[PDB]
Protein backbone atom coordinates (compact mmCIF):
# COMPACT_ATOMS: atom_id res chain seq x y z
CA UNK A 1 0.00 0.00 0.00
CA UNK A 2 1.53 3.35 -1.04
CA UNK A 3 0.66 6.55 -0.32
CA UNK A 4 1.55 10.20 -2.57
CA UNK A 5 0.77 13.55 -1.62
CA UNK A 6 1.18 16.05 -4.39
CA UNK A 7 1.77 19.77 -3.12
CA UNK A 8 1.75 23.38 -5.10
CA UNK A 9 3.43 26.33 -3.18
CA UNK A 10 4.25 24.23 -0.32
CA UNK A 11 0.83 23.24 0.53
CA UNK A 12 -0.86 19.72 -0.03
CA UNK A 13 -3.61 19.47 -3.08
CA UNK A 14 -4.37 16.01 -3.52
CA UNK A 15 -3.02 12.30 -1.75
CA UNK A 16 -2.69 9.60 -4.23
CA UNK A 17 -3.19 5.99 -3.10
CA UNK A 18 -2.19 2.76 -4.95
CA UNK A 19 -1.89 -0.55 -3.81
CA UNK A 20 0.40 -3.57 -5.39
CA UNK A 21 0.86 -7.01 -5.03
CA UNK A 22 3.91 -9.41 -5.97
CA UNK A 23 2.32 -12.81 -6.53
CA UNK A 24 4.27 -15.48 -4.86
CA UNK A 25 5.74 -17.05 -1.64
CA UNK A 26 7.21 -14.61 1.33
CA UNK A 27 9.24 -15.30 4.35
CA UNK A 28 10.28 -11.98 5.11
CA UNK A 29 8.52 -11.04 8.12
CA UNK A 30 11.50 -8.96 9.06
CA UNK A 31 10.65 -6.37 6.23
CA UNK A 32 6.77 -6.22 6.51
CA UNK A 33 4.86 -3.46 8.70
CA UNK A 34 1.47 -2.15 8.48
CA UNK A 35 0.18 0.87 9.50
CA UNK A 36 -4.04 1.51 9.94
CA UNK A 37 -6.01 4.29 10.50
CA UNK A 38 -8.96 3.20 12.59
CA UNK A 39 -12.82 4.64 12.27
CA UNK A 40 -13.43 7.68 15.12
CA UNK A 41 -14.89 5.31 18.44
CA UNK A 42 -17.67 7.63 20.62
CA UNK A 43 -18.70 6.50 23.83
CA UNK A 44 -21.46 8.27 25.99
CA UNK A 45 -19.87 7.84 30.00
CA UNK A 46 -23.35 7.38 31.57
CA UNK A 47 -22.21 5.29 34.65
CA UNK A 48 -19.37 6.34 37.54
CA UNK A 49 -18.61 2.30 37.15
CA UNK A 50 -17.71 3.72 32.88
CA UNK A 51 -15.03 5.64 34.25
CA UNK A 52 -14.03 3.23 36.35
CA UNK A 53 -13.03 0.91 33.71
CA UNK A 54 -11.51 3.71 31.57
CA UNK A 55 -8.80 4.50 34.15
CA UNK A 56 -8.60 0.85 35.12
CA UNK A 57 -6.79 0.77 30.76
CA UNK A 58 -2.68 1.92 30.95
CA UNK A 59 -3.54 3.66 27.42
CA UNK A 60 -6.58 6.42 28.02
CA UNK A 61 -4.15 8.89 29.68
CA UNK A 62 -6.19 12.70 30.15
CA UNK A 63 -4.29 15.75 30.13
CA UNK A 64 -5.94 16.52 33.77
CA UNK A 65 -6.95 13.58 36.14
CA UNK A 66 -9.07 15.02 37.64
CA UNK A 67 -11.42 15.89 34.79
CA UNK A 68 -14.98 14.85 35.05
CA UNK A 69 -15.71 12.54 32.73
CA UNK A 70 -19.97 11.85 33.82
CA UNK A 71 -22.30 12.37 30.94
CA UNK A 72 -19.39 13.38 28.39
CA UNK A 73 -19.08 11.87 24.77
CA UNK A 74 -15.58 10.66 24.30
CA UNK A 75 -14.49 10.25 20.72
CA UNK A 76 -11.28 8.36 20.01
CA UNK A 77 -9.37 8.94 17.03
CA UNK A 78 -6.97 6.18 16.60
CA UNK A 79 -3.76 5.11 14.23
CA UNK A 80 -2.36 1.58 14.80
CA UNK A 81 1.27 1.01 13.37
CA UNK A 82 2.46 -3.13 13.55
CA UNK A 83 5.16 -5.27 12.97
CA UNK A 84 5.17 -9.01 12.35
CA UNK A 85 6.90 -12.01 14.00
CA UNK A 86 4.72 -14.80 11.28
CA UNK A 87 1.23 -14.61 9.59
CA UNK A 88 -0.18 -14.88 13.08
CA UNK A 89 1.35 -13.22 15.63
CA UNK A 90 2.63 -9.29 15.41
CA UNK A 91 6.18 -8.62 16.60
CA UNK A 92 4.92 -5.01 17.93
CA UNK A 93 1.79 -3.37 18.64
CA UNK A 94 1.14 0.57 18.44
CA UNK A 95 -2.13 2.08 18.47
CA UNK A 96 -2.14 5.93 19.47
CA UNK A 97 -4.02 9.53 18.96
CA UNK A 98 -6.52 12.07 20.90
CA UNK A 99 -9.47 11.36 22.94
CA UNK A 100 -11.96 14.23 22.62
CA UNK A 101 -15.04 15.27 24.22
CA UNK A 102 -18.33 16.85 22.71
CA UNK A 103 -18.71 20.35 23.62
CA UNK A 104 -22.77 21.44 23.72
CA UNK A 105 -22.13 23.36 20.65
CA UNK A 106 -21.41 19.28 19.29
CA UNK A 107 -17.65 20.52 18.40
CA UNK A 108 -15.48 17.78 19.86
CA UNK A 109 -12.03 19.05 21.92
CA UNK A 110 -8.78 17.37 23.04
CA UNK A 111 -8.67 16.14 26.37
CA UNK A 112 -6.06 13.72 26.50
CA UNK A 113 -4.29 10.88 24.48
CA UNK A 114 -4.76 6.99 23.61
CA UNK A 115 -0.64 5.57 24.06
CA UNK A 116 -0.60 1.74 23.77
CA UNK A 117 2.56 0.12 22.87
CA UNK A 118 3.23 -3.84 23.14
CA UNK A 119 5.53 -6.43 21.53
CA UNK A 120 4.78 -9.91 20.97
CA UNK A 121 1.05 -9.96 20.62
CA UNK A 122 -1.97 -11.45 19.00
CA UNK A 123 -4.65 -8.42 18.48
CA UNK A 124 -5.15 -4.65 19.33
CA UNK A 125 -6.96 -4.85 22.53
CA UNK A 126 -7.80 -1.11 22.41
CA UNK A 127 -9.33 -1.34 19.40
CA UNK A 128 -11.53 -4.76 20.78
CA UNK A 129 -12.45 -2.59 23.38
CA UNK A 130 -13.31 0.42 21.97
CA UNK A 131 -15.35 -2.04 19.29
CA UNK A 132 -17.38 -3.68 22.12
CA UNK B 1 -47.17 -1.41 80.78
CA UNK B 2 -43.35 -2.22 80.08
CA UNK B 3 -41.66 -0.74 77.05
CA UNK B 4 -38.32 -2.55 76.21
CA UNK B 5 -35.55 -0.83 74.06
CA UNK B 6 -34.02 -4.03 72.17
CA UNK B 7 -32.72 -1.41 69.29
CA UNK B 8 -28.60 -1.35 69.94
CA UNK B 9 -28.45 2.08 70.38
CA UNK B 10 -29.50 2.49 66.30
CA UNK B 11 -31.91 5.67 67.64
CA UNK B 12 -28.90 7.37 67.66
CA UNK B 13 -27.57 7.27 64.05
CA UNK B 14 -28.85 10.18 62.24
CA UNK B 15 -30.55 10.47 58.35
CA UNK B 16 -30.30 6.80 58.96
CA UNK B 17 -32.13 5.84 55.58
CA UNK B 18 -29.85 8.00 53.59
CA UNK B 19 -26.78 6.18 55.49
CA UNK B 20 -28.04 2.61 55.12
CA UNK B 21 -28.40 3.49 51.72
CA UNK B 22 -24.81 4.98 51.26
CA UNK B 23 -23.58 1.95 52.36
CA UNK B 24 -25.63 -0.25 49.99
CA UNK B 25 -24.42 1.65 47.26
CA UNK B 26 -20.79 2.30 47.79
CA UNK B 27 -20.84 -2.04 48.31
CA UNK B 28 -22.98 -2.30 45.01
CA UNK B 29 -20.19 0.20 43.30
CA UNK B 30 -17.18 -1.99 44.64
CA UNK B 31 -18.41 -4.66 43.45
CA UNK B 32 -19.45 -3.43 40.20
CA UNK B 33 -16.60 -1.83 39.14
CA UNK B 34 -14.34 -4.68 40.27
CA UNK B 35 -16.65 -7.60 38.37
CA UNK B 36 -16.51 -5.54 34.90
CA UNK B 37 -12.74 -4.09 35.40
CA UNK B 38 -12.31 -8.06 36.07
CA UNK B 39 -13.59 -9.11 32.80
CA UNK B 40 -11.97 -6.41 30.82
CA UNK B 41 -8.60 -7.22 32.00
CA UNK B 42 -9.60 -11.08 30.90
CA UNK B 43 -9.92 -10.17 27.72
CA UNK B 44 -7.57 -7.65 26.94
CA UNK B 45 -5.39 -10.43 28.59
CA UNK B 46 -6.78 -12.91 25.81
CA UNK B 47 -6.86 -10.68 22.70
CA UNK B 48 -2.83 -10.24 23.08
CA UNK C 1 -45.26 35.79 74.26
CA UNK C 2 -43.89 35.07 78.23
CA UNK C 3 -40.68 33.60 77.63
CA UNK C 4 -40.81 30.04 79.50
CA UNK C 5 -44.86 30.24 78.57
CA UNK C 6 -46.14 27.31 75.46
CA UNK C 7 -49.09 29.00 73.95
CA UNK C 8 -52.46 27.39 73.86
CA UNK C 9 -51.98 27.58 70.16
CA UNK C 10 -48.51 26.55 68.60
CA UNK C 11 -46.18 24.71 65.56
CA UNK C 12 -43.82 22.13 67.06
CA UNK C 13 -40.10 21.41 65.31
CA UNK C 14 -38.74 17.58 65.43
CA UNK C 15 -35.64 16.77 67.55
CA UNK C 16 -32.79 15.05 66.37
CA UNK C 17 -33.91 12.66 69.66
CA UNK C 18 -37.25 12.14 67.27
CA UNK C 19 -40.10 14.16 69.54
CA UNK C 20 -42.17 17.21 68.33
CA UNK C 21 -41.21 19.71 71.36
CA UNK C 22 -42.56 23.48 70.94
CA UNK C 23 -40.48 25.77 68.53
CA UNK C 24 -41.08 29.75 69.92
CA UNK C 25 -40.06 30.92 65.89
CA UNK C 26 -42.47 28.55 63.87
CA UNK C 27 -45.62 28.99 66.46
CA UNK C 28 -44.67 33.02 66.28
CA UNK C 29 -44.93 32.54 62.17
CA UNK C 30 -48.41 30.57 62.94
CA UNK C 31 -49.58 33.08 66.00
CA UNK C 32 -48.54 36.31 63.77
CA UNK C 33 -50.52 34.38 60.95
CA UNK C 34 -53.73 34.51 62.84
CA UNK C 35 -53.74 37.99 63.58
CA UNK C 36 -53.19 39.24 60.38
CA UNK C 37 -56.21 37.06 59.56
CA UNK C 38 -57.90 37.78 62.37
CA UNK C 39 -57.95 41.70 61.43
CA UNK C 40 -57.70 42.24 57.68
CA UNK C 41 -59.08 38.56 57.03
CA UNK C 42 -57.25 35.65 54.32
CA UNK C 43 -57.95 35.10 50.72
CA UNK C 44 -57.84 31.48 49.57
CA UNK C 45 -58.45 32.92 45.56
CA UNK C 46 -56.98 30.17 43.42
CA UNK C 47 -57.08 27.79 46.03
CA UNK C 48 -58.53 24.21 44.89
CA UNK C 49 -59.87 22.26 48.04
CA UNK D 1 -19.77 6.32 72.74
CA UNK D 2 -23.02 7.33 70.37
CA UNK D 3 -25.60 6.15 73.35
CA UNK D 4 -24.67 9.18 75.41
CA UNK D 5 -27.57 12.23 75.76
CA UNK D 6 -25.73 15.00 74.21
Amino acid sequence: DVVGTLSRNGKPVMEVTSSFFYRGNYTDFENTFQKTVEPVYQMHIKTSKDIAVLRSKEWFQLDDEDFDLLNKTLTFETETEVTFKNANIFSSVKCFGPIKVELPTKETVEIGIVDYEAGASHGNPVVDFLKR
Amino acid sequence: PVMADLNGGLQFVPELKEFTAKLRKELVETSEVRKAVSIETALEHKVV
Amino acid sequence: IPRETIPFLHLRKKTPAGDWKYDRQLSSLFLDGLEKAAFNGVTFKDKYV
Amino acid sequence: PITKES
